[PDB]
C-alpha cells in the first residue's frame, strides 16, 4: 500500500506518493513585527493542472510559489490587503505500463529573467545538481510530496519575494497519448490590512 | 371466557352472573 | 358491563376556551433547540423594563421658554386611553384586555442647550374640581420641583389611589373607576439660555414606563376600530 | 428621583404605601393568552374533481386587529405547536346537503401538493371521485359529515412543522437566491402546514378555521402597534362599555 | 342556527358592527365583529336536532369591587345624577352577545 | 470622565459615549453546519459617517447591518467567498453647547420596501415605541455604544439577511453649522470557500 | 441512464459530474436512498459517495472531487472550483474512493422534494474533475476507464414527517 | 351485505399494529426521471411564492 | 478515504463538526409508520338475496403509489395483525335509504 | 398554560405536543 | 407505535392482539 492522502484545510489522497520536508519543519510569529491574523484551516487548504509532458530533452522544467497562479480564490483575496509568514505543501503525473523520470525540487532560485513569479524556460544542463536542493518521480515506481517550511532573508511581501518548485526531466518514452499536475498550498498563513481598493 | 376488558366488572358478579354454592 | 353516562345539555357545543386540548393527530415530532436571546413569557414585564414616548401634540416633548410661568405646561387625564398614553407600548399593550392597577412612572429627558436651565415643577392631580390652571392652584396638590443643570433628565411616580382594586384600560363618560386623574407639569421658574439669540426654547421628553406595581388582568377582545 | 437618562433604561419613583399585587400578573402570560382557539381565517372547500389551492396555515400576518393579530407581532421570532377546529357554516337552505363528507387533511411543512383524482368509490353506478392526495394515509385525515351532525365541526394536533429552530415573523433580507419582490418577508415556510379541504359541498357553506397555539414561546419584543385612532389633545377616549354611566 | 353566546369581563369594550364573513360559492354570511372567538369564551351550539338547544359554563368573579354592593347610597359618577344614584360603575358579573 | 476606549482587532477612544448589550452577550459553532474560519483579529477590526444631521421633524432616521456598506475591504473579501456566524459592536456626533436628541437602536427589522440592505426612509411617528428594541443620544450630555450578539432565526447568508441599526430625531436647534458618524465592527466572525469568481 | 462516469486522456478543464445536491435532482433519484424519502418532507444528512473505478488494470487516471456551496452559477473548470472543497484521488492501487458531501445550511431540516431556487431546496452541487487525463498500456486497448458513483446514506442523515405522495409526475 | 349495494360505496382501510418487516428490498421510484444535472420541482408548502 | 470496493459493503468519509442527530430516525421506523389507517381499496356491498363474492384483504399488492403501496413491497415477509374502518360514501341522494 | 384538567394527559406527552432537546 | 393513549389496554392483550411464543 501506497496510501497518501494529505490534509490541511482539501483531502489529497493519491496512492503514487511514495513525505519529503525540505530543510525544516513549519513554525512563532515575525520576530520584526511590532504590529499584529493567523489565517484560518479553511481558506489556506488547489490544485493547478501545471502542464502537459511531451522529444524533451533533459534540461526542461515547469518553473515560483505562488505569484501569477495567486490569483486563483480565498486566500488570494487575503494576502491581497503588507507581509505574509508561510510554508507550503505541495505533484501528480499521469501514466502507465510503458513509459521518463523528474527531477521535482523545492528551490531556495534564481534566474527567472526579470519575469520572475509560473512556465517553461530551460535550465543550463548541469540537473547533474538540481538534486541537492532538498527534492523524483518515476513512471515506473509512482506518480507523485514536497513539505516545505518557510523562508526568506523574518516574514515577506508575498507580491515580490518567492519557494520556488521546478520539475526537470532527468530522462519520455511508450505510447503515443500526452502524459498530463500539482497541489499548492499555504501553511501557517498576515500582518496588518491596507486601504480600500476604490 | 370473551370478556378481557377491565369494565366487565363495573356491575359486580352478584347483580353481573349467578352464582353456585 | 357498559359503563352509564349522562351528557350535560351542552354536550355537543363549542367552548372558545375549554382548559384542555384536543386530539394529536400527528405524533413523536421531535423539535429543534433555540439559542435565540431576549425571549419573554410575561409581557408586563416587558412593559416594565421599558418606557415609551407620550404622544403630546403629534411629538413626544414639550417646551419651556423664558415667558412661561402660571400656565400650565402638559395636562392629560390619567386614564389608559387618554391622548398621551395613547401611542405608548404601556397603553397599547392594555387593549388586548379590560382592567389595570398601577401606578405609573414618567421620566422627563430635558433636551435644551447646555448652557440652557430650566429648573421646574410636576403635579398629580386626584379627580375633583376641574382641572386646576395654574401651579398656585396645583402646587397645593402633590407636587415635586426640578432644576436641570447637572441632573439631565427626572422621575415621577404618578401612584394609585382609589377604592376600587382595579380601573378601566378603557376610558368613557366621567365615572368613578375610569379617571384616576390628571398629571401636570409646571413653570416654576421660566428657562433661561447664554443668550435669548441663540437659545430660544429648551425641551422635555416625557417617557412612561409601567409602574412597580402595575398589572393588566383579563383579556378581552378588541371592538371596533374608532 | 434625579434621572440621568438617555441611556436606555427606564426609571422609577416608588411612593408611599407601594399597593399590594393580586391577579400576580398571570393574565399577561404569553402562552397562556395564546392556548385558546381563535377565530381567524375563512375558506371555500374543494370539488372532489379537478386541482386544489393547497391552504397555508400562515398565521403570522395580521391586519384585522382582533386581539390575536396584534401579539403574534409583539415578538420576532415565535415558536409553538397548533391545533385547528374547522366548523363550516352553511350559506344557504342548511337541508341541501343530506350527507358532506369534508375530507380535511392536515400537511407537515414541505409535503408536496399536485391533487388531481385517482380514487374513486364504485356502487351500482354514478362512482364519486376522492382527490389524490385527500385519501388517508400519511397525513391525518378527518372524516366528518355535514347532516344532522349536531356541531359540523372537528378538531386536532399539529405539533410544530417547520425546519427553523424557531418561527421569525417578520424577515429583512429574502426566502430565495431570487432576491424578488415578494421573497423579502417570507423565508422559506415561515409555518405551520397546509389543509386540504374537499367534500360533495364546497358551495352551501364556508367554515371559520381556529388555532389553538399550545407551547408558544416568544422571543426578541418588539413595538405594540396603537390600534386606535389618536383622540383629541389633553382627554379621554370613549368607548362603550359594560360599565359607562347609565 | 349557530348561536355566538359571547361572554365579557367587568370593562371589555362594546362597539360591534361587521368585520367577519364566511365566503362559500356565493351568498356569504356575517358574523359580529366582537362576536367571533378568542380572549373572552365563545360558544357555538347549533338550533336544530340538538336534542338541548342549550349550552352553559363558569365565569369567574369579572368586577372591581372587593365586594358586590348591591343598594348603594351616594352615587355612581361624578355627575350626581338621578340614574347613578344605585347604580355604582359595573356592580355585575358581565355581558353576553347573542 | 467619560473615557470610553473599545477595542475589536482599531482603537475608538471617544469620551462621548456614556455599554448597551443588545439582548445578550455573543457567543460556539452552528449547530446545523458539519462544515469546517474562526476570522482573526484584524480584519474583523470600520467607520462610516453616516450622514449629515439637518427642520427634521421626529421620525427620520438613518436606516441594515452591513450589506451595500459591507463592500468597504478585508472582511468584505472574506464573506464573498457561504454563511457567517457574527453579532456587532458600533455612533458619534459632532456638537456643541447650543444645540436635538436621537434614539439611536439595534433592530432584530421590518421596512426597507424590498430596497433592503442603508438611507433614509423615514418612520410611521409612533419613535413613541422604537425605545423597546435595545438601545439616546442628546446634544446637551454627550456624543456617542451598542454592542449586539449574533442572531438570525443557527448561522446565516451575510449577503441576504441582516442587526439593522437605526437612529430616530426624538427631538436639533442652535447655530446654523452641519452637526454631521458610526464605526461599525463584526465580532467572532465563515463556513466553506466558494468557486473562484473567473 | 448508467450508472458511471467516464475518462479519457483529452478531458483536463470540463467538468466530469454534476448535479443539484438535493433529494431529487437527477442521479438521486433512482437511488435507495432518494427514493425512500418521498414517502416524506424532510432530510438532515450529509451524504457519502464512493467512486469504483473499473478501467483495464493497466489503466491509471488520478483526479478530482468538489462541493460547491450554493452561490454562484456552477464554476466549469477545476481552476474555478478548486478554490472550493475538493478532494484528489489517484486510482492504481485504491480499486475506488469515498467522498462525504456534508450539511452546512442555516436550517435544522431540509426539502426532500426540489423546487424553484430556495435557500431551503438546494444545497449545492456535488462535481468530479479531470485533474489529469487517463492513461493506458496503448491507446488503441484502452480506449476508457469508468467510475461507479454509489451514494450511501451518511451518517447523521435522516428523514422526519411521513407525507401522502402528490401525482405521479 | 345490506338493503343498500347501491346507493354508496365505502372506502376500506387498514390499521397495520405490530408490523414486522424483513428482508429488505429495493425501493421503486415513483417518478419518472428529470432533466440530467438538475432539480425535480413539485409544488410544495414551502416552494417560492 | 481510500475505497477498497466491490466486496457489497458501503463506506463512509465523515467530515468535521459531524452534525447532531435530533428526530432521533424515528419518523422512519416501520411499525410506527404501518400504525395508520389508510385508505386502501374500495368496493361495492351485496344485496341479502343471492350469492356473494367473499372480499379479500390482501394488501401486499401496490400499483397506486399512495405511499402505502411502495412500503409494504419494502420489505419481503410481513407480519402485522390488521385493523379496518369500513365507512361508505352515498352515491346518489342520501335519502333513499331510510335504514 | 390554559388545560387545568386531568384528562389532558390521556395522550402522553409525545403524541400529545413536541419535544425540544 | 402510534398508540400513546393510557385507554389502549382498555381490552388487554390477548384479545387487543395475538401473541408470539
Amino acid at each position: 500500500d501506497r496510501i497518501e492522502t494529505t490534509v490541511v484545510g482539501t483531502i489529497i489522497n493519491s496512492q503514487g506518493s511514495v513525505t519529503t520536508y525540505c530543510y525544516s519543519k513549519p513554525d512563532r510569529p515575525p520576530s520584526t513585527v511590532s504590529d499584529p491574523t493567523r489565517l484560518g484551516p479553511t481558506l489556506s487548504r488547489y490544485t493547478f493542472k501545471v502542464g502537459e509532458w511531451p522529444s524533451q530533452s533533459h534540461g526542461h522544467a515547469w518553473i515560483p510559489l505562488p505569484s501569477d497562479k495567486l490569483k486563483k480564490g480565498s486566500f488570494h483575496e487575503v494576502v491581497k490587503a503588507h507581509l505574509v509568514k508561510n510554508g507550503w505543501d505541495v505533484v501528480q503525473v499521469n501514466a502507465s505500463f510503458a513509459h521518463g523520470a523528474l527531477c521535482v525540487a523545492a528551490v531556495p532560485y534564481e534566474h527567472t529573467h526579470e519575469k520572475a513569479l509560473w512556465s517553461e524556460l530551460e535550465e543550463p544542463a548541469y540537473y547533474q545538481q538540481l538534486s541537492v536542493f532538498p527534492h523524483l518521480l518515476n513512471l515506473r515506481t509512482n506518480s507523485s510530496h514536497l513539505v516545505m517550511p518557510y523562508i526568506g532573508p523574518p516574514t515577506t511581501n508575498l507580491t515580490l519575494h518567492n519557494w520556488t518548485i521546478v520539475i526537470l526531466i532527468l530522462s519520455l518514452t511508450g505510447p503515443g497519448q500526452t502524459v498530463p499536475t500539482m497541489s499548492v498550498a499555504p501553511i501557517d498563513a498576515v500582518n496588518g490590512p491596507l486601504p480600500n481598493p476604490e | 371466557g370473551n370478556s378481557g376488558s377491565i369494565v366487565q366488572n363495573f356491575y359486580m358478579q352478584q347483580y353481573q352472573n349467578s352464582i353456585d354454592a | 358491563a357498559p359503563i352509564r353516562v349522562v351528557s350535560v345539555p351542552e354536550s355537543d357545543s363549542f367552548m372558545s376556551s375549554v382548559p384542555d386540548n384536543s386530539t394529536p393527530l400527528y405524533p413523536k415530532v421531535v423539535v429543534p433547540p433555540r439559542q435565540v436571546p431576549g425571549r419573554f413569557t410575561n409581557f408586563i414585564d416587558v412593559a416594565k423594563q421599558t418606557y415609551s414616548f407620550c404622544s403630546i401634540s403629534g411629538k413626544p416633548y414639550f417646551e419651556v421658554t423664558n415667558t412661561s410661568g402660571d400656565e400650565p405646561l402638559f395636562q392629560m387625564d390619567v386614564s389608559l386611553s387618554a391622548a398621551e398614553l395613547h401611542g405608548t407600548y404601556v397603553a397599547s399593550l392594555s387593549s388586548f384586555f379590560a382592567q389595570y392597577r398601577g401606578s405609573l412612572n414618567f421620566n422627563f429627558i430635558f433636551t435644551g442647550a447646555a448652557a440652557t436651565k430650566a429648573k421646574f415643577l410636576v403635579a398629580f392631580v386626584p379627580p375633583h374640581s376641574a382641572a386646576p390652571k395654574t401651579r398656585d392652584e396645583a402646587m397645593a396638590c402633590i407636587h415635586a420641583v426640578w432644576d436641570v443643570g447637572l441632573n439631565s433628565a427626572f422621575s415621577f411616580n404618578v401612584p394609585y389611589s382609589s377604592p376600587a382594586d382595579f380601573m378601566a384600560v378603557y376610558s368613557a363618560e366621567a365615572t368613578v373607576v375610569n379617571v384616576s386623574g390628571w398629571l401636570q407639569v409646571y413653570a416654576l421658574t421660566a428657562l433661561t439660555s447664554t443668550d435669548i439669540a441663540v437659545n430660544s426654547k429648551g425641551r422635555v421628553l416625557v417617557a412612561v414606563s409601567a409602574g412597580p406595581d402595575f398589572s393588566l388582568r383579563h383579556p378581552v377582545d378588541l371592538p371596533d376600530k374608532q | 428621583v434625579t434621572n440621568v437618562g438617555e441611556d436606555g433604561e427606564p426609571g422609577e419613583t416608588e411612593p408611599r404605601h407601594a399597593l399590594s399585587p393580586v391577579d400576580m400578573h398571570v393574565h399577561t402570560d404569553v402562552s397562556f393568552l395564546l392556548d385558546r382557539f381563535f377565530d381567524v381565517e375563512t375558506l371555500e372547500l374543494s370539488n372532489l374533481t379537478g386541482s386544489p389551492a393547497t391552504h397555508v396555515l400562515d398565521p403570522f400576518g395580521s391586519t384585522a386587529q382582533l386581539a390575536w393579530a396584534r401579539l403574534l407581532n409583539t415578538c420576532t421570532y415565535f415558536f409553538s405547536d397548533l391545533e385547528l377546529s374547522i366548523q363550516f357554516k352553511f350559506t344557504t337552505t342548511p337541508s341541501s346537503v343530506g350527507e358532506g363528507f369534508v375530507w380535511v387533511k392536515w400537511f407537515p411543512v414541505g409535503a408536496p401538493t399536485k391533487t388531481t383524482d385517482a380514487w374513486q368509490l364504485e356502487g351500482g353506478g354514478n362512482s364519486v371521485r376522492i382527490q389524490q392526495l385527500a385519501v388517508a394515509g400519511m397525513s391525518p385525515t378527518v372524516v366528518f359529515k355535514i347532516a344532522g351532525s349536531r356541531s359540523q365541526a372537528c378538531g386536532f394536533s399539529v405539533p410544530y412543522t417547520s425546519m427553523w429552530r424557531v418561527v421569525p415573523v417578520f424577515y429583512n433580507g429574502w426566502g430565495a437566491p431570487t432576491k424578488e419582490k415578494a421573497t423579502y418577508n417570507w423565508l422559506p415556510g415561515a409555518h405551520f402546514g397546509s389543509i386540504l379541504l374537499t367534500s360533495d359541498a364546497h358551495d352551501k357553506g364556508g367554515c371559520y378555521l381556529r388555532y389553538r397555539f399550545p407551547r408558544a414561546n416568544m422571543y426578541c419584543p418588539r413595538p405594540i402597534p396603537p390600534a386606535f385612532t389618536r383622540p383629541a389633545d389633553k382627554t379621554r377616549h370613549k368607548f362603550p362599555t359594560n360599565i359607562n354611566k347609565q
